[PDB]
């Protein structure tokens, strides 16, 4: 007495492909899929542009000195992601 | 076989302690008179320096750090006159005799069983058959690289089952998937150096470890 | 490369001549010991709430050191190597990241995977969210520069 | 997740496992009959053989 | 400084995570933040206004 | 319990305790430790294990009653390239076994081995009514030899070796006693290499079987023997 469903599995590439076709793409570049004649797909490779990345860590976990190589990298990201906001920002502010 | 020796409490039996049983489990609660009963395995009074010392402090006074993996044996459950047992007469040493190994080699196959998740001793045996087919020249790294390719002590090693009891329920319950499907001859299969395990039942699990820390997490976020 | 601050120097491969006799009537190898190794164990913790042992065992014990920090490498790192592959692979090679972070081609090639999947979570909306959105970030290829630690002492400088 | 590399280097075990004196009981009883048909399906790997299709007594 | 142990000058304590939960505690945090640059916002509107 | 004590004494320095046991042991008198203090030194040096090989028992007859004899054989050896012999005679076998235990470190001697792992080549000696075969085995191949053999290559350190005895072997003392001496017949590619002219050199050749064994496991030697 389960009512909990039927799982049949897929691979984690054959969903992808289905539900985002860029972030595939991407995947195949990034992982050396290019390098191998066996495995090198017929379509050319595509450039990569942006990333994602997570910095919890490295913002509240492995820099705790004062010394300005500690405060330097904080900024820089903090700095960065400010940029990234406001890019988002502008592109909705005009009327 | 619904004994004490299928409990967690009595699972392992060494006839050369002075407490016969051994514990292998390290997430059992013992209560106060069971960990003075396993206590005794390791303190040991000596007389000349009358004091007590450790197994630790043992192998600190024979000087082993990384030792050759078959010299352990010698120095768990033997005794020197030299290091560890200086003022006792020589006529009251212990020595073994070539008579004892019946029950030493039929230890350490228990062992094994019992790290697999208390498996059959025809599983055991088949094991090792499997070994001397592949290829290797050291017969003993061949048997722990077949332990480490089952499934089921791999999900332990993860980190998100309690033991290898836990992880075993977990895989008839097709809690975790090996490349993006549930397991094929999961029980019977060894993995290969690129197979990919995830986690299916993620609300389960994350319940798990969180009850799991949840006294050793902080009060401060 | 001192092998003060150089673990990898200290754990390198030892080229072993050695000889007995006298070399201008008669040598012969020596061949009385075994200078390559073998397999050694070691008692590594001890509960003594549980009273339970910890062995490991390792396959080339004597002549390797701090084996343990290949698979502890920081949140940091693995971001880096993520990135510097991103922005190019043409320079940055498997064979070449391996080399840089002192770690094997298998190891460099399974964090890139599991970087990329988490990528997707964030972007799809399944992780860092509510309070802890701002913490993930955007990167352009283009706008990221390495820095170095030429100038000796503290101090990190673009080229 | 977790992902495999290669064929372990290390391991760490809760208990000491004295594995000459396990395989020595086990060396006392192996069977020649299981070892034998494990040896035959080892040439055998490839389905899509016709040396793999011939006429033998049993399953190997 | 008077206030030797309220260095932050609060008036209410941090949520506890083990009674709140700890998504429930960093919301408050950011709330709290955003309050205090709208009060600012808010005294300066009234004296200029009034 | 005090638990504070107990992790305190656990992760503690040995250095104190090392010196006053060595103290100890080396300023006892030479009757209960008959060792000589030479031996004793090097004792610090090394890991030793010991062994019981047997015990038997004498029996003489008088004219009220009977005189029972105990003589026993202990072997011990630290774990690379050494290893001796002990036999001690008393009046109970608790007494035999301790007699044999303390004359077998003044009976210690060296082992040749091959990388200090096998032999060097065959072996095959006489002891008298008694015979004892060794071969040598690649690295890892593990020890195949009766119970008895099986202890003593764990003193000795021998790791990979088959061993094979037949005939009179109902005293164990014998059977002991061939086996020390078979190890003692080897012969070194260094010994008197001076007189060769030559550069003796460690080679690779993997060992061959017999042709059944091939034919059984259905497999091929190496190519060089196949060409044609
Ligand atoms: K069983
Ligand atoms: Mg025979």
């Amino acid at each position: 007495t389960t009512r909990r469903r039927k799982l049949l599995g897929s691979r984690y590439g054959a969903r992808l492909a289905k539900k985002n076709r860029q972030q595939f793409e991407r995947a195949r570049v990034i992982l050396d899929c290019y390098s191998d004649e066996e495995l090198r797909p017929d379509s050319p490779p595509v450039a990569v542009k942006e990333v994602t990345i997570n910095t919890l860590q490295t913002m509240r976990f492995l820099f705790p000195q004062t010394s300005k190589e500690h405060l330097d990298i904080k900024q820089n990201i903090a700095s960065y992601k400010i940029f990234s906001l406001n890019r988002e920002l502008l592109s909705l502010l005009p009327k | 076989v619904y004994r004490n020796s299928h409990t967690k409490r009595f699972s392992c039996r060494n006839s050369r302690l002075k407490y016969p049983f051994e514990q292998i489990w390290p997430t059992l609660q013992l209560s106060e008179d069971d960990a003075a009963m396993f206590r005794r395995n390791s303190r040991q009074f000596v007389v000349d320096l009358s004091q007590n010392i450790t197994l630790k402090n043992k192998f600190a006074l024979n000087k082993a750090t990384k030792i050759p993996h078959q010299d352990a044996r010698a120095l768990i459950y033997e005794s020197n006159l030299h290091l560890d047992a200086v003022g006792e007469h020589p006529r009251y040493l212990k020595i073994r005799r070539v008579t004892s190994q019946y029950g030493s080699k039929l230890m350490n196959v228990r062992k094994l069983r019992l790290l697999l998740g208390f498996k059959r001793r025809n599983f055991v045996q088949k094991l090792y058959e499997h070994t001397l087919l592949q290829q290797g020249s050291n017969k003993s790294w061949k048997v722990l690289c077949a332990l480490e390719a089952k499934m089921n002590l791999a999900v332990t090693r993860m980190g998100v089952a309690e033991d290898v009891l836990e992880a075993t329920h977990d895989l008839r319950q097709n809690n975790v998937t090996l490349n993006g499907s549930p397991a094929q001859m999961k029980h019977a299969r060894y993995l290969e150096p690129a197979d990919v395990l995830a986690v299916s039942a993620v609300s389960l699990i994350k319940q798990r470890i969180c009850k799991g820390l949840f006294e050793v997490a902080p009060n401060t976020l | 490369n001192n092998p003060e601050d150089n673990i990898a120097i200290r754990n390198a491969p030892q080229k072993v001549f050695q000889l007995i006799g006298d070399p201008r009537s008669g040598v012969a190898d020596d061949v009385t010991h075994n200078p390559f190794g073998e397999i050694t164990v070691e008692m590594v913790w001890h509960q003594l709430k549980n009273e339970v042992y910890w062995y490991r065992y390792e396959f080339a014990g004597q002549t390797t050191e701090q084996s343990h920090r290949d698979s502890r490498l920081s949140d940091y790192t693995k971001n880096l190597i993520y990135l510097l592959r991103a922005k190019n692979p043409r320079k940055w090679t498997i064979e070449a990241l391996a080399e840089k972070f002192h770690i094997r081609k298998q190891r460099v090639l399974a964090i890139l995977a599991l970087k990329e999947m988490e990528a997707h979570k964030i972007e799809s909306g399944k992780q860092l969210q509510g309070p802890l959105s701002p913490y993930g970030l955007k990167v352009r290829v283009e706008d990221l520069k390495l820095l170095s630690l030429d100038p000796t002492g503290c101090g990190w400088v673009e080229p | 997740t977790s992902v495999k590399l290669f064929p372990p280097v290390d391991a760490s075990y809760p208990t000491y496992v004295d594995f000459e004196h396990a395989t020595r009981l086990l060396d006392h009883f192996t069977s020649r009959k299981r070892l034998n048909y494990q040896r035959k399906m080892i040439k055998k790997r490839d389905k899509f053989q016709i040396k793999s299709w011939d006429h033998h007594a049993g399953e190997a | 400084h008077r206030f030797r142990n309220n260095k932050f000058l609060r008036l209410e304590p941090d949520l506890d995570p083990k009674v709140y939960g700890q998504t429930e505690t960093l919301q408050k945090q950011v709330d709290d933040n955003f309050s205090l640059l709208l009060a600012k916002h808010r005294l300066d509107m009234k004296a200029a206004a009034a | 319990i005090n638990m504070d004590q107990y992790l305190r004494m656990d992760n503690q320095d040995t250095l104190e305790l090392l010196v006053q046991a060595k103290d100890n042991f080396l300023k006892k008198d030479e009757r209960t430790i008959p060792i000589p203090q030479s031996v004793r030194e090097v004792m610090y040096r090394h890991r030793w294990d010991k062994v019981i090989v047997d015990v038997r028992r004498l029996v003489y007859r008088t004219k009220n009653n009977k005189r029972e004899q105990y003589t026993a054989m202990v072997a011990s050896g630290n774990q690379k390239g050494l290893l001796g012999l002990g036999m001690g005679s008393a009046e109970t076998a608790q007494l035999a076994v301790a007699r044999a235990y303390l004359d077998s470190f003044s009976n210690l001697a060296a082992v040749p081995l091959y990388r200090g792992h096998t032999v060097y080549h065959h072996v095959e000696h006489h002891f008298q009514r008694v015979k004892v075969t060794l071969s040598p085995r690649t690295s890892g191949w593990g020890l195949r030899c009766s119970n008895l053999f099986y202890e003593l290559c764990s003193l000795a350190g021998i790791r990979d070796l088959t061993v094979d005895v037949s005939g009179a072997t109902r005293n164990k003392f014998f059977v002991a006693k061939a086996f020390f001496d078979a190890l003692q017949k080897q012969t070194a590619p260094h010994d008197g290499v001076e007189g060769t002219g030559v550069y003796v050199k460690e080679v690779v050749r993997r060992p061959v079987v017999n042709l059944g064994t091939y034919r059984n496991n259905g497999t091929l030697p190496p190519k060089e023997y196949l060409a044609t």
